[PDB]
This record gives C-alpha cells, structure tokens and sequence, in this order.
C-alpha cells in the first residue's frame, strides 16, 4: 500500500510531462490561427491587384 | 522553448520528488516502528518481526533511489555530484546564453545512518543503535530528505 | 641516399638474426593452441624444402615443426627444419635449442607486394649463420620463379625483409611460443 | 644493466618529455628546434607551415591561461547562494562545462591552424624535399599537439588516423608513448563496439591492434622476452 | 513576375494548415517534423506511465 | 500579439488547479512548494501525536 | 531568497534588447552623460533621454543570518532588513514607473 | 488530403465507445480483448467464490 | 519541375513514415506486453497468450 | 590573540550547539587552541609555568 | 582503504599484515565487550590467516 502511493505520485507527474511535452495551449495557437489565416487573405487580395499592374 | 524547458524541467523535479514523498513516508513508517523496538519490554523475537518490516523499508529506499528515472536519466541514486560525468540537470531557462541552472540530488540507503537489527540474537551481523540516536537518527533522515524535497519544492516555484 | 639504404639493411638482417636464433628454439615442442592456429610436428621430407608431419606427433625423432596459420581460409604456413636430434630426457622444460638448417614460409593470403609482385614462398636455407644471408634466401615470385634476395637491387631488397620475411619470422616465433607457453 | 637497457631507459625519458603537455620551457625549447629546423631548410611554405603551427599552439597556450584566469575569477565570488550540497555541485557543474566548452573551441582553432600547416607543408612537391629530416620534424610536432589537443578533450576516435600517420615518420614507430596512446584510443573503440553492441568483425578489429600496441609499447620500453614483455605475450595469446 | 506575394500565400497556407494539424489532436507535436525530440521522450513517458499503472 | 488576457487566462486556470490541490485535502499546505517548512513542522507533530498516542 | 536575488543579478545583466543591455549600471551616466537617447521629431534637437539601473546592489543585499552558514554573509537588524526589501521595492518600483510615465509620453 | 484529424477523430470516437463499455460495467476488463488473463482469472474466481459459498 | 520533384519527393518521405508510424505504434504495444511479459508470476502458459500477439 | 581565541571558541560553541559538521568543530576549535597558547606565550614568556600548562591541556 | 592496495609485493608486507592485524582485533574487542559474540567469528578467522596470528591463545 505504501509502494502505490510512491507509484501513483510519479504517474501523475510522468502524465504531467506528457501533457507538457505534447498538449500546446489552445489559447495561443487559436491566436496564431488567426494571424497566419488573415494573411493568407491579404496575400490572395494583392495577386488579385498585382495582375492588373 | 526556452518556456518549454522551464515546463519539462518543472515535471521532471515532480518526478523526483514524488520518489521522495515515497522515501519520507518510509521514514515516517520506520519512526513509527522505532518506537514500538525502543520498547525495553517488547522482545528481541518481536523485535525480530518488526526488523522484517524495517529491513525491506529500508532496501526499498535503496531501490527507489537506483530505480528513480525521468527519460532513462537517474535522479536519486549517487550519479551526484558525479557519475562517469558530471553532466547532470541543466535546463536552460531563457533564450540566451547565461541563462542556466543546474539540480542536483541524491539518496540512498546511505542517506542517514542506515540502521538495521537491534541487540540480543540475531540471523543478521547488524544491531540498532542508541534508541535515543535512533529517534535523532530517524529525524536526520526525515530533514535529510524532507529537506531535499524542500528544494525541489523551491525550484519547481521557481520555474 | 644509399648510406641509409646500408644502414636499413643492416638494421633488417639483424633483426631477422635474432628471431632465427628464437626460433631455433622451438625444439621444446617436440617433446610437448592458440585461437585458428594448427600445430604438427614432423620431419623434413621430400625434397629438402617441406616438413612431413608424423603420424607420431609426440615422436622423438621429429626434426621439423609445422605451423599453419588460418582466419577469416589458410592464411600462413611456416615449416622450421631444425639441425640435430632431440635430447633423449622426454621433459619439455628441459629442451635445448637447435640451430635452424632451413626456414621455409608460405603466404597465401594477405599477400604482400614486393615491387607489385607476391611473393608467396621464402626459402632460407642459413637462419642461423651471418645475419647478412640475403643469398641463402630464396624468393618465389608470382603475378612462383625463383629469385634470390641478394640479387634485388636496394629500396626493394629492404622492402623484402621489413615487409614480408621479418614479419613472417616474428609472427610464427610468436604462435609458436604461444603454444609452448599453453602446454609448458 | 646491459648497455641497450641503460640507453633505453635514457630514450624513454626524452620520449614522455616529447609527449609532455604543453608549458612555457617546453614551448620555447619547441620553437628553438622547429626554427632551427627553417634555419637549414629556407623554404618560405615550410616557414609559413610553421607560422601556422606556431599560431596554433599559442591558441593552446592562451587557453591554458584562461582556464586559470577563469577557475580564479569563480573562486572569488562571494558564493551566497550555496547553503546547499546540490547548489555547491551546480556552481561546480556550470565551472565544468563553460571550461570544456571554451577548451573545444581551443581545440578547433589550434586545429585549424594545424590543417594549414600541413595544407602548407603539402605545397612542398619535390620528393628530395620531403624526405628532408627538416620537413618531417615540423610535420611530427604538427601531429603530436594535434593528437594532444583531441586527446585532452577524450576525442579519441579522432587520434587513430594521426597516430598512424604519425608513426610512419623518421623512426616515430619506435616510441613508446606513440603506441601507448593507439592503444588506448583502440581500447575506447573497442569499448564503444561493446557498449553500443556493434559488429564482431570491429570488435575484433579493434581489439587487435589494442593487443599489436599494447604489446610493442611494452617490447620497447622494457625489451623484447623480459618479464614485462612475456606477461603480455601470454595475454594476447 | 507574380510578385513575392505567391511565396507568402503558399507559406501562410501552410502555416493554416499546420496549425489544424496541433490543433485538433491538441499538441505542439503530432509528427517528428514538428519536434523529433519531444516525440521521442513523450513515446518514453507513456511506456514508463502505462507499464507504472 | 496576443494581449495581456493570455497571462490572466493561463495563470487563472493556475490559480483554480492551486486552489483545489488544497481543498481536497483540506490543507494551506498540501505540498512543500505551497510552504516546505510549515510542511516539515506538520510532519514532526504528525510524529509527536502517533507516539504519543 | 538568495537564488531570487542571484537571479536579480542576471536580470539585470541579460535583460537584453538588439543586443543591448539595458539595466547593468551604465546610467545615469558612464564616461559621458550620453544614455539612451531616443530621436523623436524629424529635426535636430527634438531628443529624448532614459536612464535605469539595477542589479543585486540595487538595495541593501542582506542574506544569511547568525547560526551555520557556507555563506560569508548575515542579515542585520529584522526590523530594517525588512525596511530594506521596502527600499528595494520603492527604488524598483520607481524606475519602472519612469518606463511606464515614458512609455505614456512615447 | 484530410489531415490527420481524421485518425484522431475516429480513434477518439473509439476510445470514447471503450471508456463507455468499461464504465457500465464497473471493470477494466469486460472483454478479452481488454486483457484476456485478467478475464480468464477472474472467470475463475467466479467459480471459486460460488463453490465455496 | 525541381520543385516539383522535391514535392514528389516529400510524398515518398511521407508514405516511408507513415509506415513506420505504424511500425513505432507496434513496438509500444509489444513493450507493453514485454512488461506484462516480465511478471515472474504472469505464468508461462499466459506469456504465451501473450507471445500470441 | 586574546579577542581571536575567544571569537574563534564562540564559533566553536556555536557548532556545538547547532550540532554542526565535525570539519568546523576541529577547525575552531585549533584556531582557538593556536590563539589561546599564543596569547599565554606573549604575556608570560615561552617555558613559563603558564606556558607549559596551556601547551600540555591542549596536547 | 587496505583493499586498495592491489601489488602483491606490498600486500605481503609486514607493515601491511600487522595493520590489517589490529583492525581485525580492535573490531573483534568492540563487538565482544558488546556481547556481540556470533558476529566476532569471521573477523577472528581473517584475523588467525594473517602473518602467524594463529600461533596466538587469545585469538
């Protein structure tokens, strides 16, 4: 009983790592989202000028 | 990744000291076993029965300590101050040089002084030590180690 | 210039003087391996430049050490003809030396290259004598016709002795003793 | 002792003050003999070989002198932040690595300089010159810092090829430091084989030329059939 | 020539695209090529957390 | 770039997960990184109160 | 307390920007007056000057204390080691306050 | 092509189901394909448990 | 056509991987079973089982 | 030397009291033993029945 | 600290054997005023193999 307490905490921090190895925050990606998403939009737009010059 | 690192860095010190509530639990659970063997009317047969309990508490330790890895590096056992090298936890928390910090720790049986068995007849060659000692002892263990994860603790703030 | 060209030359003669004067030694296997090394004992047969290995291996009246060398295939043989019958006490410990009257070698593989050629016989038929017997050393030339050593121009006959027969001495002075030690 | 032992014995001495590691008196005795070497020869890419591997060892010399300067300057700080063993082992940890680091970066500009020196000395075509004791001197103490500078940082893969070609100059085959350290460094790769659990046929490889200089390190310090020489001739076996 | 504004609209197509590749698993890493490294270790931790369970 | 909120939203979200390591257990002190020493005390008075008893 | 101290140190020594090092002690003036001028206006003689320091002898740098210690180092009197942590905040406090008023006046 | 969305999509939806089957019934393994030891076990117990009332 | 070739090329790249995607996803369901595999009282009779799959 | 030795006892009690490492406890405790017989040595002479006490309680 | 001595020439020393002596018997006296008796055996049979030793009535 003692060894799964001592188990359980490194489990708990081992799934720790893995959430911060692997899961990104929404947050800031939604918000990189965005930025590269308008750009795209921006870029579309000036071929559109660009094939008038 | 400078961010990254300081996170990775944080889990692996997690890793470390969730060995060590495990290794202080042991010590609590000992203490608790010393003072019943402190017992001048319990017996050296009985004695003999909490041995059993106090000597696998104590290999345990020395197996957590041997056994304790985060990504297959070991973070208790004596690699510290220094293994084959001396490389051990840096991580580096800024994005420029000159930004770094280095951990280090170690336990083992070898941590406090490691007592085992207790005066009369015995099937081992070792014997307890001075009860009042062995209490002291026991409370080095737990500051020895409780302080250790006290800095862990500081660090993981830290970050 | 060819002041150094002397100076080697001496330097290659004496070195295989001294190996001879080893080998020659190995008279202590007669009364007595390893790892892909083959001992027989025997006599010189023939005629006169091979050793015919006994049915008898302890025989002795064995005259002629025969050694052959494999890896990974024969690589090596050396055959040491020796001058002299054994001492009659059937200890080992106890055995004396006899100078050589021939050393004959063979290379078959990891060949080396004299001048582009192989050769892949040595006969020397004075390992004991003057260790400047380069005309008493045979040369079996393939790309086997006979040459003598002393009639190689010199660097060539330098080449001869540092590359092929020096080391060739050395070698098989060393597996033999690497024998006699194990059963010493 | 016979005559050979005695002057031996002598020969082996000079031979670990040749691989000595680098200082000031040997580093002047060293630029004596390696100009007295431009003094006969009066080629200027043999001189300009030498201005390279002159160059090259004052990068080594230099980092001497900084890693005192530097395990100085960490001495004397006020370490207030130290009441633990682990924080004593850090600040040790972080002394360490900054140390070796800028020890690499020695190395690579010592043995930038080196590779000059001998892209210099490759300049020298005619083979009359070559051969001069004058031109194999210069190249001998080119690969012996060279070996030395990688050595010291236990890059020991890297000093095989230039032990080898080491030893094929002027007589350097019958020093006993030369195959004290291609023994070594064959000995890491034969470890490295072992560890890493690499093929047989470079575990073998590796293990016998360990034992060919093991064996004639030990035949020219102590003599060939000596109580020395006989131990490792059983061993090999 | 179309002017650098083909080279931005590939590369913020790209960008949009890879951001729906972390979003939607939830991580920084789905593919080696996002973090050879962090994949590695996190392919270690879940074996030391699941053999732990 | 993302504004300022991206700092509260994380370190909210901290904030909360802080707040229940502690309310679980019922304790100011449920680790030593929440107070290492008040930690330790508890520890020794556990000892005194089991030996007591 | 003393690695969040050390750690103030190398703030003030890496806190970098194009390469600069804006807190190591270069102000309010080094071999010349000359600090971080700014140039505002289209024209000569519309300039602006900002000058900040830190590093850990910002403020009192009191560590350790009476007892054991592998410091060289002990606290003074509690009641002005705790007047000296309000000097350390005030003495911050206010050079990030001249940013944030210069951030304003930008 | 679809993304890799589309792998985790249908193995989340998985892994939703299988959260599912093990929940209702209160076990970790209600299959043998959850872990065909641990069934054949416990199918064993069973047996045991019911003999020995 | 050189960007065109590097694109098939990346189509190569990314067809090896994937593979071996499900290469790496087989050697962590056998170290998961080589864990179970390892248990000194799982029996042989069940490691079989096991040496099944 | 008198004001050393009675700084360096101090410290030595302090370990004492504290339960310090052995290292510190042998290391004042010499410097305090090297001050203390200097001190004696100065004020009453080398070989003095003051001397050849303070030598012979530390030896 | 003595295992560390691997020449054999010098682990044959009688400096090295009447050390290795006294360790063994101040070891033994510490465990036997203790009562200690059963863990005093393999100490004395090391202690008799070593330079003579058993010739001794005490051991």
């Amino acid at each position: 009983e003692h060894a799964a307490k001592g188990l359980m905490n490194a489990y708990e921090n081992t799934q720790a790592s893995e959430s911060r190895i692997r899961d990104a925050d929404m947050a800031e990606e939604t918000v990189a989202f965005t930025k590269n998403q308008i750009l795209v939009q921006s870029g579309t737009a000036m071929l559109a000028q660009a094939n008038v010059r | 990744q400078a961010e990254r690192n300081t996170e990775d860095g944080m889990s692996l010190i997690q890793t470390t000291e969730g060995f060590l509530q495990e290794s202080n639990d042991i010590i609590q659970r000992i203490r608790t076993l010393a003072i019943q063997s402190s017992n001048g009317i319990y017996t050296e047969e009985d004695r003999q029965m909490i041995q059993v309990e106090v000597s696998q508490l104590i290999d345990e330790v020395d197996r957590i300590a041997s056994q304790a890895e985060f990504n297959k590096m070991n973070l208790l056992q004596g690699d510290f101050a220094r293994g084959s090298r001396a490389t051990s936890m840096w991580f580096h928390i800024g994005p420029n040089m000159h930004q770094r910090e280095r951990v280090f720790i170690a336990t083992m049986t070898a941590r406090s002084l490691n007592l085992k068995g207790q005066s009369g007849e015995l099937l081992s060659l070792s014997t307890a030590d001075k009860s009042n000692d062995a209490i002291g002892t026991l409370d080095a263990a737990l500051t020895r180690i409780s302080k250790q994860r006290a800095n862990l603790g500081a660090y993981f703030n830290r970050l | 210039s060819g002041k150094s060209m002397a100076d080697t030359e001496k330097e290659l003669d004496d070195n295989i003087s001294e190996v001879n004067k080893r080998l020659r030694l190995h008279t202590v296997l007669f009364k007595m391996l390893p790892h892909k090394t083959v001992l027989y004992k025997g006599k010189p047969s023939a005629d006169g430049e091979r050793c015919e290995a006994a049915d008898k291996q302890e025989a002795q009246d064995n005259t002629c050490l025969h050694l052959e060398v494999f890896d990974f295939a024969k690589f090596k043989k050396m055959e040491l003809f020796f001058e002299g019958s054994n001492n009659a006490d059937p200890d080992p410990r106890k055995e004396q030396p006899r100078n050589l009257t021939k050393i004959r070698t063979y290379i078959y593989q990891n060949n080396f290259l004299l001048e582009d050629k192989v050769i892949s016989v040595i006969a020397d038929v004075a390992p004991n004598g003057e260790p400047a017997h380069n005309d008493k050393i045979e040369l079996f030339y393939q790309h086997v016709g006979k040459y003598i050593l002393s009639n190689v121009e010199n660097p060539i006959r330098n080449n001869f002795k540092k590359q092929f027969y020096f080391k060739n001495l050395d070698y098989f002075d060393k597996l033999f003793t690497k024998i006699f030690d194990y059963n010493d | 002792l016979t005559e050979d032992q005695k002057k031996k014995k002598k020969e082996i001495m000079e031979q670990e003050s040749l691989w000595k590691n680098p200082d000031f008196k040997g580093y002047n005795k060293t630029f004596q003999e390696l100009h007295q070497l431009s003094k006969t020869f009066a080629n200027n890419q043999f001189r300009l070989a030498l201005s390279n591997y002159q160059s090259g060892v004052n990068t080594i010399m230099k980092n001497r002198d900084w890693v005192e300067q530097y395990r100085k300057e960490e001495a004397e700080k006020k370490r207030l932040d130290e009441k633990w063993y682990w924080q004593k082992v850090d600040r040790k940890a972080r002394e360490e690595r900054v140390v070796y680091r800028e020890k690499m970066k020695a190395k690579q500009d010592a043995l930038n300089y080196f590779s000059k020196a001998i892209n210099h000395l490759d300049e020298i075509k005619n083979p009359d010159l070559r051969e001069r004791p004058e031109f194999k001197r210069l190249l001998s103490d080119v690969y012996r810092s060279w070996i030395m500078a990688e050595y010291d940082l236990q890059n020991l893969p890297q000093t095989i090829p230039i032990l080898e070609l080491y030893i094929e100059i002027d007589d350097n085959e019958k020093e006993y430091p030369a195959h004290k350290y291609l023994a070594s460094a064959y000995s890491f790769e034969e470890n490295m084989i072992k560890k890493t659990k690499g093929p047989d046929d470079m575990l073998f490889k590796y293990r016998y030329k360990k034992n060919v200089h093991l064996l004639r390190a030990t035949e020219l310090k102590y003599g060939k059939d000596s109580p020395e020489y006989k131990h490792i001739v059983n061993v090999i076996n | 020539a179309a002017i650098n504004s083909h080279r931005v609209l590939k590369f913020q197509n790209e960008e949009v695209s890879k951001n729906m590749e972390k979003l939607s698993s939830g991580m920084r890493i789905n593919r080696a090529g996002d973090d050879a490294s962090g994949l590695a270790v996190s392919e270690k931790m879940r074996t030391q957390v699941n053999g732990l369970r």
